[PDB]
RNA sequence: AUACGUAGGGUCCGAGCGUUGUCCGGAAUUACUGGGCGUAAAGAGCUCGUAGGUGGUUUGUCGCGUUGUUCGUGAAAACUCACA
RNA sequence: CUCGAGUGGCGAACGGGUGAGUAACACGUGGGUGAUCUGCCCUGCACUUUGGGAUAAGCCUGGGAAACUGGGUCUAAUACCGAAUACACCCUGCUGGUCGCAUGGCCUGGUAGGGGAAAGCUUUUGCGGUGUGGGAUGGGCCCGCGGCCUAUCAGCUUGUUGGUGGGGUGAUGGCCUACCAAGGCGACGACGGGUAGCCGGCCUGAGAGGGUGACCGGCCACACUGGGACUGAGAUACGGCCCAGACUCCUA
């Protein structure tokens, strides 16, 4: 037969993206970003809305103070920071 | 505790302490490319990183270290020539 | 790498395996990758019930069955589809016919009357 | 297990004919001792707890064993009220016995003891056998020439065969049909207090 | 009762109540019994009441009741403790077992036969 | 003294039968289901307000919350139904 | 024939134990690793060429109380070391096409330069070797979410956060390291104190709820204690090793 057998493409994506607003766009080629979340309580049935910190990596200084933006989570690309600005949509 | 083993204790000892001057060798050889590319000396730093692709290569085929760390190296001398 | 293997259940006095694939470092009844057979010596025709593709595909790719697991394989003619030397043919026996639950009374009332 | 007691002082504690003709039991109504006489303080509790021991005490069935006829029959889908009745009237020497073939329960349950009972072709000598619906029963020969077993046999003009039991030729093939109906079992005194006194 | 004050913080139940302190719940102990005077039961119940404070293997030093008519123990005994509730004497919450390590059983004891240490009569 | 102790005599259970230890419910005795706070437990001595919760009438958008649906999915035993 | 001792493979890290520790991606439930490894089984193709050094054993001599230990000579190989063909493969330089999740991914892209192997035994059911392409299964990393208590625990934080370039690693990543910058974490409870392996489950409860992780199963941690290292595809290496103590035993 053939010397070489070919492989598979491993269909592969949807990597962990989500709408947030930074917020702490303050140091190089670094963003700090915020989700909301709206939960029923296990228990009483108070539906609680939480936030998060997410540290995203800017390679280009897009972002900025406040605005809607989108996230694609990476790999962990340093030590806290695992999150590409993708699909900005919103500044201020 | 000695249980129908210690065959293999001599075994590990001898096959860990050839690995030992083998490492010492290909390190200095790597650490005299090293002064070979500092020095702004193209020609010497493309033999020895001709060299060293032979060596880590040989290295690699045999039990001493993993192939994808000599790959790594090979690059690694290798853009060191390509820029010097 | 990988076996098919026979694993152990039932109680004391009669036992029952389950015809598994595994790998070899696990005990003989760990996690159980997909069940693939069953068998009884303690049953009379030593019963063997086998999902047979799966065992096809599993052979295919390199499962090594135990030797009765293979004895067993055997003993189905599934080692004759996978290495097909002979051809598949049923190899294993039966269970004896046997009769029925309501037959059993209806015999009961004919000769009753 | 077993227990080892008579029926006749029990008949009179609980005030019910437990032999079923019971001459003694009838002769001292009363409970046994000297305060069968003596009034007892009346309480539902005491009822409910007659009711049970008059259950157990009629079948030969035994304390142990009953609860789990309870328990059984509130897992049936039906009211537990008839699965208990049911199942207490499902019972291999209940059986042969409903069948007009053993003179008393004790006369059943030492015949289970010996084993001269056959169901299905296999022979159990556990009383706390099972009989399923169209089940074959016969009688070993070893018991069958036996003479009070032959008095038994041969004199059957004990209480009739249920319509679920069928006695079906000399060999006394009970060819069973259904199970114990409600409407067909004409049972002792009910079960519903049992029910609401351990469902609690 | 304001559901958010309840996310906020509550509903916890109210006191153990714990009623065993022997040492690890356990079904019995047994230790060194001492100070074996009798005391006095509540005036309605006018009587005396043989009780000891036993130090049991525990590592606590508890008040033990003396149950039935005679008593074997006597100071540094193997006394086995077993739980109990004493409501005619004041902070008396134990008994020693009869017919067992220690304490031999109450003699005749025929109406209870099995508590008392009473063996079977041959 | 039918309460003690003793005898019968009875109740029940049975190779068991009672005692101790622990947990759940009964307890609504944490009251989400399913509690209250004048006199029984419970409104701080009184203000404002950060956090928080929290929302008037009405137009269009989004469908996050929320619901509808398809599928992957949740080892076996679990536990149950049904059969042997 | 047979087989001790010996060389050399391989197995031994699995299979069994404990719940001390751990409040942690530890576990479970769903996904990514475009940031990855795999001896063993299955399956393509290609190769296996060739030279040389050494030793256990074996034997002689020597020191040490023992523990043990040295010198001299010899030993073969699927043992090791020289070297050769590999282009199936890897590294670099350029470059065409193509899919994009941005790093990038795919065409064993191409190109050109450079480099990388092997084995014998045995007649005997034959077993065996090298390299690569693929399966298979085993994995390694990251993330969504779930599940102790306690401010009579409210500040914590400098390799902490981000970037850069490197060292290192199987791959990412302050993982480490030189510089730069000052961030980052919390009342939606940090940081602390105490506490605890965890789940399928089990039991109570009508239900909710509550309590447990017996046994049977699923993983993890741990194997006088504490530090360190090894090898192999793979090591907290329980019946692997060294070092610092403890304890015990023997002691020239």
């Amino acid at each position: 037969g053939p010397k070489y057998t070919p492989a598979a493409e491993k269909p592969r994506g949807r990597r962990k993206t989500a709408i947030g607003y930074v917020v702490s766009d303050k140091m190089q080629k670094t963003i700090v970003v915020e989700l909301e979340d709206r939960k029923s309580h296990p228990l009483y049935g108070k539906i609680i809305r939480t936030t998060k910190k997410v540290k995203a990596h800017d390679e280009n200084g897009e972002a900025g103070i406040g605005d809607r933006v989108s996230l694609m989570e990476t790999r962990p690309l340093s030590a806290t920071k695992r999150w590409r600005l993708v699909e900005i949509l919103e500044k201020a | 505790n000695i249980k129908s083993q210690i065959k293999r204790i001599r075994t590990n000892e001898r096959r860990r302490l050839r690995n030992q001057s083998v490492k010492s060798s290909l390190r200095t050889a790597i650490r005299g490319f090293r002064e070979a590319v500092d020095a702004g000396d193209k020609d010497k730093a493309s033999e020895l990183l001709h060299a060293t692709s032979r060596k880590l290569d040989k290295a690699a085929s045999k039990g001493v270290i993993h192939p994808n760390q000599a790959a790594n190296k090979k690059s690694a001398l290798a853009l060191a020539l390509n820029k010097l | 790498a990988v076996k098919i293997k026979l694993t152990r259940l039932g109680k004391i006095r009669n036992p029952q395996y389950r015809i598994i694939v595994a790998d070899a470092r696990t005990r003989r009844d760990g996690r159980a990758i997909e069940v693939i057979g069953r068998y009884h010596p303690k049953e009379e025709p030593s019963l063997i019930q086998i999902d047979s593709e799966r065992a096809q595909y599993w052979l295919g790719v390199g499962a090594q069955p135990t030797e009765p697991v293979l004895a067993l394989l055997k003993i189905t003619g599934d080692w004759q589809k996978f290495k097909g030397l002979p051809g598949a043919e049923g190899t294993l026996k039966v269970k004896e016919p046997k009769p029925s639950k309501l037959d059993l009374f209806n015999a009961a009332l004919a000769e009753a009357e | 297990a077993r227990y080892t007691g008579p029926a006749t002082r029990k008949s009179r504690r609980l005030g019910v004919d437990l032999v079923g003709g019971d001459q003694s039991f009838e002769k001292r109504p009363y409970p046994p001792g000297q305060h069968g006489r003596a009034r007892i303080k009346e309480s539902e509790y005491r009822q409910q707890l007659q009711e049970k021991q008059k259950a157990r005490f009629s079948y030969g069935v035994m304390e142990k064993q009953f609860r789990r006829y309870y328990e059984e029959a509130n897992r049936q889908p039906g009211k537990t009220g008839d699965n208990l009745l049911r199942i207490l009237e499902s019972r291999l020497d209940n059986v042969v016995y409903r069948a007009g073939l053993a003179r008393t329960r004790r006369m059943a349950r030492q015949l289970v003891s010996h084993g001269h009972f056959l169901v299905n072709g296999v022979k159990v000598d556990i009383p706390s056998y099972r009989v399923s619906q169209y089940d074959i029963i016969d009688v070993k020969e070893k018991s069958l020439n036996t003479l009070p077993f032959q008095i038994a046999r041969e004199t059957a003009g004990e209480r009739p065969i249920p319509s679920w039991l069928q006695v079906v030729g000399e060999r006394q093939r009970i060819l069973v049909h259904q199970l114990p109906e409600r409407a067909q079992i004409d049972v002792p005194l009910t079960e519903q207090l049992i029910v609401e006194l351990y469902s609690k | 009762p304001t559901i958010q004050q309840l996310v906020r913080k509550g509903r916890r139940d109210k006191i153990a109540k714990v009623k065993t302190a022997a040492l690890k719940g356990s079904p019995q102990r047994r230790g060194v019994c001492t100070r074996v005077y009798t005391t006095t039961p509540k005036k309605p119940n006018s009587a005396l009441r043989k009780v000891a404070r036993v130090k049991l293997t525990s590592q606590v030093e508890v008040t033990a009741y003396i149950p039935g008519e005679g008593h074997n123990l006597q100071e540094h005994s193997m006394v086995l403790v077993r739980g109990g509730r004493v409501k005619d004497l004041p902070g008396v919450r134990y008994k020693i077992i009869r017919g067992s390590l220690d304490t031999q059983g109450v003699k005749n004891r025929k109406q209870a036969r099995s508590r008392y240490g009473a063996k079977k009569e041959k």
